[PDB]
């Protein structure tokens, strides 16, 4: 904004955005999916749910 | 002489637990 030898002065446009939680969870586990294999008329299958 | 090699037993414990709907 302005510009002198001995003296300056500056503006800044700052945006925020804020997120407001509904819920927070701490104690979490990852799913994993093992199945189970079957034997069937001669094949052998994976299943799972 | 005769040298022989007798089998004696021995084990090893092997425990296995299940997992409900394979998760
Ligand atoms: C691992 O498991 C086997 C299970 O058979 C243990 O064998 C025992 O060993 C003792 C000697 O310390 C014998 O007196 C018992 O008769 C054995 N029988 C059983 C069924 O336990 C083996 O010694 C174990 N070793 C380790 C490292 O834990």
């Amino acid at each position: 904004t302005h510009s002198s030898p001995t003296a300056t002065a500056w503006e800044i446009g700052l945006y925020y955005e804020l997120v407001i939680p509904k819920h927070i969870y701490l104690n979490n586990w990852n799913v994993v999916n093992i199945g189970h294999l079957v034997k069937s008329a001669g094949q052998l299958t994976h299943v799972t749910i | 002489s005769l040298r022989m090699q007798h089998p004696v037993p021995k084990y090893v414990e092997v425990n296995m637990t299940s997992i409900p709907q394979g998760v």
